[PDB]
């Protein structure tokens, strides 16, 4: 069970550190977050009590190095750094937990929710997405826009999630025009599953990812990312049996796990009704279609 | 974005634009059988596709033989409209190719746009304007053609005559879309006000009568007179 340790806490904020959450007051005698479950992705994140806008915060994983947060009063943000001296660091890690001034990862041992959320998401698809290979972790906001958002400005600040364009030359083979517009296939299949991804696992950990970002930073490129990748999959007559029954599970835990009041905003009415009641998929997702219809039948 | 009364002017100037219509394209009679189910019967169609400022019409004929073995015709009668037009581009000249294909019909624009993806600086739009070029078959010549095909064929037409010696292409257009509304509310009346008059013929070279410039105004005349009554008829009004 690892630990990431704060310097300090010196504007009151609320952190989050994967699907928890816990308010910090202004210079409170916070030292970080204690038992964070080893073998999986985490992502760290805050929203400041005096300007709610800009969500921002981290993704890492503690086997691959020693991380904390320390306060930057000229950026004004909590920052994650690398500490690289090991004995300082499990030094520092036992005062802070000798006097209880951590937070303990709040995990239920019967919820496999975190799991069920990042099941395929790696840490190196991650900083290939985000792209600041002097760090281990990645930071993500509110605000970075995705490559495909830059070309419809800073190319360092984005996010290099994979194009995916229904009406572009990479989607429709010459001469079968009809063909692949009405039947994304061979985009899915050829194109994507086999040419750029190489293997479900990543197209489904890009997917993941994604979600992940629209609803912990509202970050509006990533929502179209999820949903762009969840249309391309329901829209395509011929996709893996396998693939199908894990999308099913994959979308029922992210509907799960949305909080109520942000369906209107982070789910798209269109995309949704097209998977469910009009695609190839819309008799496929028999988890995702029931939980939807139980909790947003607004939507639909 | 959309073609409306606001930007009609755009239809004259010297950017290069050709309207698309496919209402013609997939016709069918709907008959019963022996068993007295329903069944239809395709008969030969056609793409109308116009250069408003010009008048040259390229009349792509649909022959009955390209739905034969085919499922969801209506669907497949905008692709194969969309490749058609595509393919029409592709055979002109740079320099003939449009700027701009407006499409009749909304559900145009996905076809045409995924067959256009080589030509991304050809704008495909929609208009706001409801068009009579469904009444196409209402034209004589033109009838005959395409009833006539036993293939695919495209056949040129200039569907102002030699107006454009005499009009604007803009007071062409406006003459075109009265005398094809016409013909779209009651043909027979239509027909009947063009043919009336023994004395005037139709050109072996032309589509419509060789009226002077004042028979133009009377028979134009006539026309929204015909248009105005069947209004009050549909309505009672």
């Amino acid at each position: 069970m690892n630990t990431v340790p704060f310097t300090s806490a010196p504007i009151e904020v609320t952190i989050g550190i994967d699907q928890y959450s816990f308010n910090v007051k202004e210079n409170q005698p916070f030292h970080g977050i204690k038992d964070i479950p080893i073998g999986h992705v985490h992502v760290i994140h805050f929203q400041h009590a005096d300007n709610s806008s800009m969500r921002y915060g981290y993704w890492f994983d503690c086997r691959m190095g020693n991380f904390y947060i320390q306060y930057d009063p000229k950026d004004g943000l909590y920052k994650m750094m690398e500490e690289r001296d090991g004995a300082k660091f499990e030094n520092i890690v036992h005062n802070f937990k000798e006097r209880q001034m951590m937070v303990s990862y709040p995990k239920i041992d019967e919820d496999d929710t975190w799991y069920n959320l990042t099941e395929f998401v790696q840490m190196d698809k991650i900083r290939k997405i985000v792209r600041k290979d002097e760090n281990q972790f990645s930071y993500v906001d509110s605000s970075m826009t995705t490559v495909q958002e830059n070309e419809l400005s800073d190319p360092a600040h984005s996010l290099n999630y994979t194009v995916i364009n229904f009406k572009s030359r990479e989607a429709i083979r010459p001469g079968h025009e009809m063909e692949d517009f009405l039947d994304k296939s061979y985009y899915l299949n050829t194109v994507m599953l086999q040419g750029i991804f190489k293997n479900s696992s990543n197209y489904f950990g890009e997917l993941q990812f994604a979600f992940l970002n629209a609803m912990f930073f509202g970050n509006y490129g990533s929502s179209l990312q999820w949903h762009a990748m969840i249309e391309l999959i329901c829209s395509s007559a011929t996709v893996p049996k396998h693939m199908l029954d894990k999308l099913d599970e994959i979308l029922y835990y992210q509907i799960k796990t949305l909080p109520e009041q942000y369906s209107d905003i982070l789910l798209n009415e269109r995309v949704w009704n097209i998977c469910l009641y009009s695609s190839f998929q819309k008799n496929s997702l028999h988890n995702t279609e029931k939980i939807m219809e139980n909790k947003y039948p607004e939507l639909l | 974005g959309a073609m409306n009364s606001s930007n009609y002017a755009e239809l004259f100037n010297n950017d290069i634009k050709l309207f698309v219509d496919d209402t013609n394209v997939y016709r069918v009679t709907v008959h019963k059988t022996f068993e007295g189910n329903v069944a239809t019967k395709a008969i030969n169609g056609c793409i109308f596709t116009l250069n408003p400022k010009t008048g040259h019409l390229f009349l792509k004929i649909i022959h009955t033989s390209v739905w034969a073995g085919q499922k969801r015709l209506s669907q497949l009668a905008k692709w194969k409209t969309a490749e058609e037009v595509s393919a029409l581009v592709r055979s002109l000249p740079k320099e003939e190719q449009p700027k701009q294909i407006i499409v009749t019909r909304k559900a145009m624009l996905d076809p045409l746009e995924v067959h256009m993806l080589d030509f991304p600086n050809i704008a495909i739009r929609p208009t706001e304007l409801r068009l009579p070029f469904s009444a196409a078959m209402s034209i004589d010549k033109l009838s005959d053609v395409v009833m006539k095909a036993t293939e695919p064929q495209m056949v040129l037409f200039n569907i102002y005559d030699d107006w454009l010696d005499r009009i604007s292409s803009y007071t062409a257009f406006s003459r075109l879309t009265l005398l094809l509304r016409a013909l779209k509310t009651n043909e027979e009346s239509a027909k009947m006000i063009l043919l009336s008059d023994p004395t005037i013929t139709i050109k072996s070279y032309h589509l419509w009568p060789s009226f002077t410039d004042e028979q133009w105004i009377t028979i134009e005349s006539q026309m929204r007179d015909l248009i105005l009554t069947e209004y009050g008829r549909k309505y009672n009004v």
